[PDB]
RNA sequence: GGGGUUGAUGGGGUGGGGAUGUAAGCUCCAAGGUUGUAAGACCGAGGAGUUUAGUCCGCCACUCCCAAUCAGGCUCCCCC
RNA sequence: GCGUCUGAGGGGUAACCCAGGCUAGGGAACUCGGCAAAUUAGCCCCGUAACUUCGGGAGAAGGGGUGCCUAUCGUGGUUUAA
RNA sequence: GGUGCAGAUCCCGGCGGUAGUAACAGCGAAGGGGGGUGAGAAUCCCCCUCGCCGGAAGGGCAAGGGUUUCCCGGCAACGUUC
RNA sequence: AGCAAACUAAGUACCGUGAGGGAAAGCUGAAAAGAACCCCGGAAGGGGGAGUGCAAAGAGCCUGAAACCGGGUGGUUAUAC
């Protein structure tokens, strides 16, 4: 069921660890990338233009 | 002065018996220590052991027609 | 009725317990047994109540009891 | 008043249910002051502390019963049988 | 679509409440009837009931001079005493108010027990010699007379109280002159039940019925419980809908008290009046009463109250026959109630 | 709606009237079996006797044996 | 191991509600509808129709037996064991 | 000139009425007697007894949590009541 | 109000698996001189009597409105909007 019972399957091994070029949890631990800082496929910082209103 | 007396006295469970099935036990109790108070004029009333447990051997919803006690009424 | 006289007053240990047994008449003078397991208690203010055991006679056999109240004291003991 | 740290010394002490042990009532102020596992074993020999054997279920019954079932056959007749006559003998190992 | 079915319950009983007294007094009496002084009514206690086989009186019963079997039930009676004399006029403003009353006990009925329930007249206050010469001066333009009476409760030991019960009962007869004589001479006096009934006639009785407390509507109206589903959907033991309107929405059935309520019951009959107890006590006693000791009436049929009810008996006001005395009873059940 | 010692209001004791169905213990019998030279004694579902029994009674009667005691609050003394 | 699926006490215990037991005579007359409830029920022996894709149907349907006590018999296992 | 509020299912803050009312029952457990500590015990501690689980309400260890573990001292808040 | 952020830690706490979203909150007095001591209370910037200060809305501290609640003053109330 959609609400409180499938909730319970979200006591596993996290999506996101720790990254060690920005220490944000964003780590995506499958995909070996951060998706916060691109650490992972960038050696840029991650920064899109969009990142904030003007 | 009330008398120390030695006294020994039947109480009957009528009325304890009658009412709610599941507090007997612990309505037979209460219906000591008030019976006590009556005839003796106790202020404090102390059950032995070994009487608490003749009244109900049966758990808690079946007790016994009749006890015959005897009071040590001290002063 | 009220409690003239004590008889015969005993002393038994069931398990580790301590019983009072005692033996008494009414005024009409019919036999009593009377079951006691308490020694020690409050009192309503305030002070501490100490059953005296000085005349009670200490049993160790189980055929010293009277035939009248071993033949009763089958169905309390095992209440103990 | 709380006393449980004796409660569980003394129940892997002696090897037993925590329910099974039991301390006297006339000498708790000598309870209350043990605080290590070597007090808590002096106490046990002085009968300070109290330790309750385990019980069993009396055989006297059965083993009356399992007799009059052997010799007299009494209990084992078509009135008392539940279940199928191949799983009270199978019939394989009546071949073997 | 909508069939035909009759109301649930009268609907002049309403309300249906509590009686505020547990003797009540008839409001209206038997007309005159063609006699000569006499009480028109008698107190009893109600005890129990049994069964009598008695042989039939009616000669249009189709059982008539046959051995039938009837249910009766058991009042006592003893002597009441006659306390005081009333006398009503039509008053200025045309009323139904009362002359004076006109007391006597003090010559002879000093009693205690009456104080019980008045903390009645001193001796200072015996000025009751000019409360009569008022009646005999007003005399000519009195319409009623009326006598009150006291129970006397503590002759019946199973019925335990001591105050009394205080009535007034009317006076049917000769002129008013010979009804205030006859009053006289009853007052301070003990009225045994024989000086007003007698065996074979049929009488009223008012009194208040056994009480059973709050209720529902399927005990207190007999409305049909909802059928099957509903029996297991939702609550079953109501009514359905409260009414249409916001008319003052209107007289349908609700919840409340049952039982305890002052009515009243014609044409029953008086079978025996007996005083040897020992002809109509069960083995055992009365079932939750105790022993008859005193005058008793068999009354056929039923009687509203509880054991121990106090009971008004009045003459019949819609009589259906005349009867003649002797009801032949040939046997009276005398077994145990218990078991 | 009653009673409250100038009292039978509730309990106890003793009788009455009831519900189940004849208690435990003891004596005799029991299909058979275990012994014992025999006599005898030992086990045994159950049957009979003691026994309309024993247990129980939100019914009735009699009997002051026990308890209705102690304490608190409110309001009045008008007319004369 | 627990009385911590962590609020209790009083009540001749009102109406009513949520779960449950039993009902005389009748037996679906209830209702959209036998819904709900009731009936039957384990094991051994006997016995088992139409139909059928020949395997099934089939636990068809239906009938009889069953406790306790006192003794026995048969078959088999195991023990250094035909 | 960021200039006047009763309304925008207006925004934010404080406070009523309902009302000392519902709820603190339902998922198959239960307490009683005696004693102690303390300013204060239905609820904490000791002894006896009674009840419940017993293919889980007992035993052992994961992912996850992150000090919740152990000793001493507390009770303003915290725990469906204390 | 002024930047979201005048303050014990603002992109801080906290919410989301994540990209991301995102608060609240200023003020004793000139000077702590921050209430010694005594009675009550288990304790409490708790009560009472004191004392400091120009002045205690004295730590929940500038001023201290209304809603709301409690006590009192003045009118009035159980035959009627």
């Amino acid at each position: 069921m959609k609400g409180t019972p499938s909730f319970g399957k979200m006591n596993k091994t996290p999506t996101h660890v720790r990254c060690r070029r920005c220490g944000r949890n964003s780590f995506n631990a499958r995909k070996g990338y951060c998706a916060a800082c691109g650490f992972g496929r960038s050696k840029k910082i991650r920064r899109y233009s969009w990142q904030n209103k003007k | 002065k009330p008398e120390k007396e030695n006294f020994e006295m039947v109480i009957n469970f009528r009325r304890v018996i009658m009412g709610r099935k599941t507090t007997r036990t612990k309505r037979a109790i209460k219906y000591v220590r008030y019976m006590v108070k009556r005839h003796f004029g106790a202020e404090k009333v102390i059950i032995d052991p070994l009487l608490a447990k003749a009244i109900t051997m049966n758990g808690r919803d079946k007790i016994v027609r009749r006890v015959r006690i005897a009071v040590k009424r001290i002063g | 009725m009220k409690i003239s006289n004590v008889e015969s007053k005993y002393s038994m240990k069931v398990r580790g317990q301590e019983l009072l047994i005692e033996e008494a008449r009414n005024e009409k003078g019919e036999k009593i047994i009377i079951f006691q397991s308490l020694t020690s208690a409050k009192l309503l203010n305030n002070e501490e109540w100490k059953e005296n055991t000085t005349d009670a006679k200490n049993v160790e056999k189980r055929e010293d009891l009277p035939q009248d109240v071993r033949k009763i004291t089958g169905k309390i003991l095992s209440l103990i | 008043p709380e006393f449980q740290l004796q409660r569980r010394l003394a129940a892997d002490i002696a090897g037993v249910g925590l329910n099974n042990i039991k301390f006297n009532p006339e000498r708790l102020e000598e309870v209350e002051e043990a605080l290590t596992r070597e007090d808590i074993k002096k106490l046990i020999k002085e009968r300070a502390v109290i330790v309750n054997p385990k019980r069993g279920i009396s055989s006297g019954r059965l083993k009356e019963r399992k007799h009059k079932r052997r010799s007299k056959g009494e209990g084992r007749k078509h009135g008392s049988r539940k279940g199928k006559s191949g799983a009270r003998t199978g019939d394989k190992e009546i071949w073997i | 679509r909508k069939l035909s079915s009759p109301r649930r319950g009268s609907a002049g009983l309403r309300p249906r409440k509590r009686a505020d007294e547990i003797l009540p007094t008839p409001k209206n009496w038997p007309l005159v009837n063609l006699k000569e002084p006499k009480l028109l009514g008698f107190i009893g206690y109600k005890a129990g009931m049994t069964h009598v086989y008695m042989i039939d009186d009616k000669p249009t019963s189709p059982n008539y001079g046959k051995e039938v079997y009837t249910p009766v039930t058991i009042v006592e009676s003893p002597p009441i005493l006659g306390l005081a004399l009333r006398a009503y006029h039509i008053d200025s403003k045309g009323e139904l108010s009362v002359l004076v009353d006109y007391w006597a006990n003090f010559e002879e009925g000093s009693l205690k027990y009456l104080k019980r329930k008045i903390t009645s007249l001193k001796v200072d206050s015996s000025k009751m010699k000019e409360k009569l010469d008022l009646i005999q001066k007003n005399l000519n333009n009195i319409t009623y007379m009326r006598l009150l009476v006291s129970t006397q409760p503590w002759l019946v030991p199973s019925l335990g109280k001591k105050r009394p019960e205080i009535v007034e009962i009317q006076i049917g007869g000769g002129s008013i002159q010979d009804q205030l004589n006859y009053g006289l001479s009853l007052l301070g006096k003990q009225i045994p039940v024989r000086d007003v009934f007698r065996e074979g006639q049929l009488t009223d009785i008012i009194g208040v019925t056994k009480g059973k407390g709050f209720q529902g509507v399927i005990k207190r109206y007999s409305v049909v419980e909802f059928p099957r589903w509903h029996k297991h959907r939702k609550g079953s033991r109501k009514i359905g809908a409260r009414g249409p309107s916001i008319s003052t929405p209107s007289y349908v059935p609700q919840p409340g008290q049952l039982g305890f309520h002052r009515r009243t019951e014609y044409n029953k009959r008086i079978i025996k009046i007996g005083d040897n107890v020992n002809e109509i006590n069960p083995a055992g006693g009365i079932v939750n009463y105790g022993l008859v000791k005193n005058t008793y009436l068999v009354i056929e049929g039923s009687v509203l109250g509880s054991r121990k009810r106090p009971l008004f008996l009045r003459y019949p006001i819609r009589p259906s026959w005349s009867p003649e005395s002797a009801p032949k009873i040939t046997y009276v059940n005398l077994a145990s109630q218990q078991g």
